């Protein structure tokens, strides 16, 4: 507010061609417009940054606890992510930030065949990572059913 | 049309040991 | 102490290798 | 077609053209020629000796040609009047060149480049400062001779149907001319015998580069099959453009090389920036701008968004100058020499370079853009004459409040701060008192020791430079009070400078410097070195942290150009990003003590406060840094070089008194006469009296230097965050006067190289005009000043430590040399030295070489490397001996020997090397050897080496020779200085010693430390490897006549370890078809044989390059800093195996501190065997380099995703046998997909068959569990993995 | 003929190194040829019922 | 021969005009 | 400051070699340089009840 | 022919 | 048993030196 | 003849994120001489009824 409080403050006319408290009706009448109000939200007030990941000691003491032993957990726990599989991450995130107006959905690659601990580790992270409520979801229901399946 | 498969050398002195006897 | 193998002789036998590949196949 | 028949038949022509009369047969693994030298023979005649038929066997040799030693013929090498068959062309460089020799009056004694001098027949003696200068300046070095290098172009040239102007002028020349000089053979450094001009060794190897890129333009369009090159939708013909800068840079080549260079790379660079349509390569990474996580999608096509704003007067002017500088090359050259030529095509070119579209998925156009890139690099190595100026303290700017330079060293000063503080958090602290003589080799890469040290053997006294022996032998005397207070202030006490050369630059200079000023330095610097070295941090403006805002110390760590400058590529295709690249033009220079050094000085001795308690003999700290920097010690110093020389006349010097003549102590060249004092000398300079060259000796000439020195621990770490300071200045002053204009998303600073990717949010011409104006006026006002010529403000195109990117792609530029090398190089091992050289030409055909002319190449000097280098000793009747008796009937002659061509493609392990002929990339190894012979689409490829691979005789190496012999006369003093607490701990107890020892521990317990660390420095020293190469022959007779002409293939290599042949136990089959969909990179410039493999195997996506247990414990040992150079991983694994299995982590971080390893390393190390545990195996791996080059580790090769995808292993076998299985499927798989087999999963097959299984039940059972070391080694039997071994395949 | 996926067994059958079984000693052959003929045999004996 | 390794590399060129 | 036995670790924490815990991960780490200084900070305040 | 429990009773010495 | 006979004369002996 | 608008099919909701349709593989094809003629035909025959 330095413009407001120089000086000559008490003799100064203001003029102001816009003014702040915009009607947000005006808006919404576009007729089906609500996909460039979503992609104008995204391209206006989407932050950046990067993924974190957790402490290595965290599945060196639990996960992989017994050595002799393999399971559908340990199997994967030491794998690393390609760049296309990182894409789909960040889709993730995108469709958990705007509830509603974005859903997932699961797809198969065609050529690939199915690995059995990806399905599993996939559906019990599935009810803990997502929302299906009484209020709004992020999930279709074909996803849910698969998730419930596996 | 395609290159055949590599043999062990186990098979190769199975080789040896036919042709030597 | 173990198995061992010379190229010279595998010289000369490529045709018996060529024949048990083919019979593979 | 078989490339192996006619590389051969071209390499036997140019033997037989190299040696008339040759009897070298293809079959004959080897050749056995006498030649004749009579140089020991005048000698030999005057001291009294007689000898037999004097000169008669020369003059009877010429014409009959077939004297005969034990029936081995001797033969001559074929002179310079016959190498081209006396061919002629006429060509008009030949007149140019004519023309530009200029008779001796005209010489400047400062030249940084000589000129073409004339040689004289009488003497005199500025003709033999000429010599004496171009002995050491104009010299060629390298390791082939010329003659064959002509030879090989002559003969390659009548191949191809195709004759290159480099060989045209040769021809030209030696036909009128004849010798110009010579070399020799054995000691390629040796040239002398000048004829006609002193420039005429570079030129002919000048003459020979060129004529290598006329071939190599030449067969690339043949793989292509194009008429001609493409600029947008133009014809371009790429020999013309080279041929015009050929005989455009003939009179004086380096200087206007060096002055020239700079304009193709802008152009280069700001070609099709600002096409209407653009075509651009799809690219995906994360959210920051340096990520490096990339793939690659489609090629597209889209409008351009900043299309008119290079209409701008900045683009104009950049245009301009660039243009303008263009004119004052082609006058000065057509001034020098009576030429009227110019560059047409090059501004045919340039005049519309904004606007002519670049299309990067046509070949055409990538071709030329790399091809403008390699022109630079026929001149050789640039080296240059320096010369001694004063700092001139005039001309530096005061701070004052119209500037900003208070500012820059404040924020300077605070960056430092938190430098040290960021480098703290990671628990990195500075050295202890104790600490300091334990490390202080702890010293930067870019340091150099100023004083030399002597070693004396038994006697013979040699002088050293090297790091390790100076500490050694002179650390106690370093940091002693009395060397430490005195200053290089003075003429008595100076420090001398050196010099060292570069492949494209000028000659640099180096400071050298004292141990006793760097290792003040160190303390202070040494754990920012260790901080900033990490890599992937984040380059926000809004982060806190700066540790990943510079890029020193991420320099080649990944170790692929194209992986690690991913980010390049990726934001060069954006539509959104903005790049701005800001050098400086005598950086170096503009860091002065008003802004550089007293605000840096002030934050080292404020960060430094904290730690003032430690007592560093008794010196505290800020006085500890007042020996590091200060006035008279680093400040004010004088320098010692060359010694400055005013030209004068004799008669003047006739005039001259006796007193003036008076010569001191400092040394004048030869060729100068000297005087005592520059003043006396001042009155008689004359610019008209061209008589003779006067240097004085009282010393007055030397230098005063005050800006920084190249010769610091921190120079690197200096300038990058003096660049960090200068970019948050006008980070702020372009925020201020423009807001909202211009927002910056990533910075970096390398070196002297800024980077900024930002967000332009106009279109309008003006507001980026005043912008640009802003920029370059805050950089002015920094007391810098950057060149509006070179500065980079684009779109499209990324530029950053010799990359370029543009549109999404790769650009390479092959600045590689192949005939020159920058230091003299002695081959110890011709084995290691033929590796490196492929590991070279691998990395150069991957920048867009020619495939097919690297394999010839490599073809010819697989043979003549080893030659020359056998002397005193004869071969009789097959028997090889010393040479003769005291008879001295055939003291004069030696034996040359010549090796096969395709002694390259047969394997080490055997006497040859490892190449393979279908590809590069695929090592050649004895099991893909056997591979390889039972393919059938292989054979004609494989017919001429498969009757050679039994027939190649043993190579030289003389590095593994070793004798009781090695006795020297300087001994130790320093290994109880450099010893940690364990081992001094461990020492000075009286008799626990003798308990200690019952440890495997070995040669590396406290004691034999010491020994072994003086064997390894003596070893690693060349001042004793003379007396090691004499003595050498006599082992090397030895070797000759144990020689056996016998192949066997031993599968098990060694018993401790074991290697890639051990994939042949079990059967490999293909099957299962998989995705034919090619994949996408950027690199579109390539060779066929590497884009096929590019196409089937997709770049490598994942990071993991997966990992062995001994490069995991190498990688772990990487952290120690103190014995990276002497503990290497095999003995720690030695120690793990003998120690035992019951052993907890405690125990071994405790053993490793009797291994003088630092804890935490220990401490890491042992929690990582102690996680391994269970499924740890005995065996080591012996890899033999390959998947290591530069091409594969761009393939997605060798990783956790490939092998799912291509390998089935039985699940029996352990983490050893896997990692050999599957390096043996990555060569597989890249030789199926070179040799366009179709693409299969690989089986490893285990037929129920009882006896297979139980034979390989046996072999197994011997390869973990050996009769020989069961005994000795006296292992436990309580492993898992033996146990395992009992029923695993029953 | 095609094959399973390979991690089917690695997570069921050769979960426990230590172990062994009648299942894991078989789990890692391959057939010879007059095996593979008698899977054809067994197929086409499948496909014509009775 | 080359030829069929020259074949693919071609293709690529085509699927990319 | 003195050490226990090494014998309490090698029968009690580090007695199954095929497992691990949050006891056993840390039984082999070693104290740096200001840890030891947090120990004695410790030991200060024992000793000065209040 | 070897098996590994013959392996401790050949190696205890 | 015969390891940590020499470990804990190792530990003493580094005790005593510091 | 006139292409349908390419964007009824796909939405770029960021720089990096696109939707997908169901039909992509087909899109891209391009018709051959035979194909083209054919379509003439099924326009040549709605555009006459019967």
């Amino acid at each position: 507010q330095e413009v407001l409080t120089d000086f000559r403050r008490q003799d100064t006319i203001w003029v102001l061609a816009l003014q702040l408290p915009v009607n947000p009706q005006v808006v919404w009448d576009v007729p089906r417009s609500s996909i460039a109000n979503l992609i104008m939200n995204i391209a206006t007030c989407l932050p950046t940054g990067e993924y974190i990941a957790p402490n290595p000691r965290i599945s060196s003491i639990t996960l992989t606890q017994r050595i002799t032993t393999t399971g559908p957990f340990a199997i994967l726990t030491g794998s690393t992510p390609t760049a296309q599989q990182l894409n789909d991450v960040r889709k993730i995130y995108l469709a958990l930030m705007f509830p509603g107006q974005i859903i997932l959905d699961l797809k198969i690659d065609p050529g690939e065949r199915m690995d059995p601990a990806v399905r599993m580790v996939a559906g019990v992270v599935g009810h803990l990572l997502f929302t299906a409520g009484g209020r709004f979801t992020n999930l279709t229901q074909n996803m849910a059913r698969q998730l419930d399946i596996a | 049309s395609d290159s055949g498969p590599l043999l062990s050398v186990f098979a190769l002195q199975e080789i040896m040991q036919k042709v030597r006897q | 102490s173990g198995p061992l193998l010379s190229v010279f002789a595998l010289q000369e036998i490529m045709q018996k290798v060529r024949q048990v590949q083919a019979d593979y196949m | 077609v078989a490339i192996t028949v006619q590389g051969a038949q071209l390499i036997k022509r140019v033997v037989e053209r190299f040696y008339p009369g040759i009897a070298f047969n293809i079959n004959e693994g080897a050749c056995y020629i006498y030649k004749f030298s009579d140089h020991i023979r005048r000698i030999r005649m005057k001291h009294g000796t007689k000898y037999r038929r004097q000169a008669e066997e020369i003059i009877r040799n010429i014409s009959l040609r077939k004297e005969r030693l034990y029936g081995i013929p001797v033969l001559d090498e074929v002179e310079w009047k016959y190498v081209f068959d006396g061919q002629t062309f006429q060509s008009y460089a030949f007149e140019v060149y004519v023309n530009s020799i200029l008779p001796w009056s005209e010489l400047d004694p400062e030249e940084e480049f000589l000129r073409n001098y004339r040689v004289s027949r009488e003497m005199t003696e500025v003709e033999k400062f000429i010599e004496f200068r171009a002995k050491n300046e104009m010299q060629i070095y390298g390791d082939i001779p010329i003659k064959v290098w002509c030879c090989f172009i002559n003969e390659l040239s009548a191949e191809l149907k195709h004759v290159p102007l480099g060989m045209q002028v040769m021809a030209d020349f030696v036909n009128r001319f004849d010798s110009p000089f010579h070399q020799g053979n054995r000691d390629l450094s040796n040239l002398e015998d000048f004829q006609v001009a002193y420039t005429t060794p570079l030129l002919f190897e000048m003459c020979c580069m060129e004529s290598i890129l006329e071939f190599n333009i030449k067969m690339r369009m043949r793989e292509e099959e194009i008429s001609a090159l493409e600029f947008g939708d133009m014809k371009v013909d790429p020999v013309g453009l080279l041929r015009e800068f050929f005989i455009l840079c003939l009179p004086h080549p380096k200087k206007i090389n060096n002055v020239l260079r700079a304009p193709y790379s802008w152009f280069v660079k700001m070609w099709g920036v600002g096409a209407d349509p653009i075509v651009v390569l799809q690219s995906t990474a994360g959210d920051d701008r340096n990520s490096k996580d990339v793939f690659y999608d489609k090629f597209r096509t889209e409008p351009n968004r900043y299309k008119a704003l290079f209409r701008s007067s900045f683009y104009n002017e950049s245009r301009r100058m660039n243009e303008e500088k263009i004119l004052e090359a082609v006058k000065y050259s057509q001034k020098l020499g009576s030429h009227d030529r110019r560059l047409p095509l090059f501004e045919k070119m340039l005049k519309t370079v904004y606007t002519t579209p670049f299309y990067p998925h046509k070949s055409s156009n990538m071709i030329l853009a790399s091809f403008l890139l390699s022109i630079q690099t026929i001149t050789g190595y640039g080296r240059a004459w320096v010369k001694n100026v004063s700092t001139e303290f005039d001309k530096q700017l005061k701070p004052n409040p119209s500037n900003l330079v208070q500012d820059v060293s404040d924020l300077t000063r605070e960056f430092f701060k938190q430098a040290y503080v960021e480098a703290k958090e990671r628990r990195e602290e500075i050295v202890k008192p104790e600490d300091l003589y334990t490390s202080m080799l702890r010293l930067a890469r870019n340091t150099s020791s100023g004083f030399s040290t002597e070693i004396y053997v038994k006697l013979i006294k040699i002088n050293s430079r090297i790091k390790a022996l100076v500490i050694f032998t002179k650390g106690h005397t370093v940091f002693t009070d009395e060397e430490l207070h005195k200053k290089y202030n003075s003429v008595e006490l100076y420090q001398t400078k050196g010099s060292r050369d570069v492949p494209i630059k000028a000659t640099r200079t180096i400071y050298s410097i004292n141990l006793s000023v760097l290792v003040p330095q160190l303390i202070v610097t040494l754990p920012l070195n260790e901080y900033f070295s990490r890599v992937g941090g984040i380059t926000s403006p809004d982060y806190k942290k700066i540790g990943g805002k510079v890029i020193v110390g991420d320099l080649e760590a990944t170790g692929s150009r194209v992986m690690d400058a991913a980010d390049c590529f990726r934001n060069s295709a954006d539509r959104d990003i903005f790049t701005i690249a800001i050098d400086y033009s005598e950086y170096d220079t503009h860091l002065t003590r008003h802004n550089f050094r007293t605000g840096m000085l002030q934050g080292i001795r404020e960060a430094m406060a904290p730690y003032r308690d430690l007592r560093y003999e008794g010196y505290t700290l800020e006085q500890i840094i007042d020996f590091g920097y200060g006035e008279g010690r680093v400040a004010n110093t004088l320098w010692n070089g060359k010694r400055r020389l005013f030209k004068t006349t004799f008669d003047a010097y006739i005039r001259l008194d006796e007193s003036e003549r008076d010569k001191g102590s400092f040394k004048v060249p030869k060729g100068v006469l000297p005087v005592s004092s520059v003043d006396v000398a001042n009155r008689i300079a004359v610019d008209k009296g061209f008589d003779t060259l006067i240097a004085a000796t009282d010393g007055s000439d030397l230098a005063l230097i005050d800006t920084h020195l190249s010769g610091e621990n921190s120079t690197l770490i200096a300038n990058s965050m003096h660049n960090m300071a200068i970019g948050t200045l006008m980070q702020r002053e372009v925020g201020r006067e423009q807001p909202g204009v211009l927002t910056f998303l990533s910075e970096q600073y390398v070196g002297d190289d800024t980077l900024f990717y930002t967000k332009l949010h106009t279109t309008d011409t003006k507001v980026f005009d005043k912008v640009a104006a802003s920029i370059f006026d805050t950089v002015a006002k920094c007391g810098h000043e950057a060149s509006p010529s070179k500065t980079m403000m684009t779109p499209y195109s990324v530029e950053k430590t010799q990359t370029h990117a543009k549109q999404g792609c790769y650009v390479p530029q092959d600045r590689m040399m192949i005939i020159s090398s920058e230091r003299r190089k002695d081959i110890e091992d011709v084995q290691g030295y033929v590796r490196s050289q492929v590991q070279t030409m691998i990395t150069k055909v991957s920048r867009g070489f020619c495939h097919d002319l690297a394999q010839l190449i490599l073809m010819l000097k697989t043979t003549f490397i080893g030659a020359w280098k056998m002397k005193r000793t004869i071969k009789e009747d097959a028997m090889y001996r010393d040479r003769k008796f005291d008879s001295n009937d055939e003291d004069g002659f030696t034996l040359i020997q010549i090796r096969n061509p395709l002694a390259l493609y047969v394997p080490i392990g055997w006497n040859g090397y490892g190449a393979h002929p279908a590809a590069l990339n695929i090592v050649m190894t004895e099991e893909m050897y056997v591979d390889s012979i039972m393919i059938s689409k292989l054979d004609e490829i494989m017919a001429p080496i498969r009757r050679i691979v039994h027939d190649i005789p043993p190579c030289w190496n003389e590095t593994q020779g070793d004798k009781r012999g090695l006795i020297s006369a300087t001994k130790m003093s320093f290994f109880s200085k450099m010893a940690r607490p364990a081992v001094q701990a461990a020492l000075s107890d009286p008799q626990i010693i003798n308990l200690v020892e019952e440890l495997p521990l070995g040669e590396f317990s406290p004691g034999r430390i010491s020994r072994t660390m003086m064997h390894s420095a003596l070893l690693k020293e060349s001042s004793a490897r003379t007396l090691l190469s004499s003595g050498y022959e006599l082992e090397y007779q030895k070797a000759l006549n144990s020689w056996i002409t016998q192949v066997s293939m031993r599968l098990g290599e060694e018993s401790g370890v074991i290697s890639t042949s051990y994939a042949k136990l079990f059967d490999v089959y293909f099957e299962g078809e998989l995705d034919g969909a090619p994949h996408m990179f950027p690199d579109q410039n390539l060779s066929p044989q590497f884009y096929i493999q590019k196409m089937m195997i997709g770049p490598r996506v994942s990071s993991r390059v997966r990992n062995s247990y001994v490069d995991r414990i190498d990688v772990i040992l990487r952290k120690d800093v103190v014995m990276r150079g002497f503990i290497t991983a095999n003995t720690i694994l030695n120690v793990i195996e003998k120690l035992g299995t019951n052993h907890s982590v405690g125990d071994l971080v405790t053993v490793f501190t009797l291994m003088n390893i630092e804890t935490r390393v220990a401490e890491e190390l042992a929690e990582y065997m102690t996680s391994e545990k269970i499924r740890f195996d005995a065996l080591k791996l012996l890899k033999k380099g390959i998947a290591g080059d530069e091409f594969t580790m761009s393939l997605n090769v060798a990783t956790q995703d490939f092998i799912d995808t291509y390998l089935a292993y039985p699940y029996q076998l352990t983490k050893t046998e896997v990692d050999a299985i599957s390096l043996y499927c990555t060569q597989m798989i890249m030789l199926r997909a070179a040799l366009g087999l179709p693409k299969k999963k690989m089986k490893i097959v285990v037929t129920d068959d009882a006896k297979k299984r139980y034979k390989i039940r046996l072999q197994r059972f011997r390869t973990h569990v050996p009769k020989i070391k069961v005994l000795k080694k006296l292992i436990d039997p309580n492993r898992m993995t033996v146990r395992n071994l009992e029923n695993q395949f029953v």
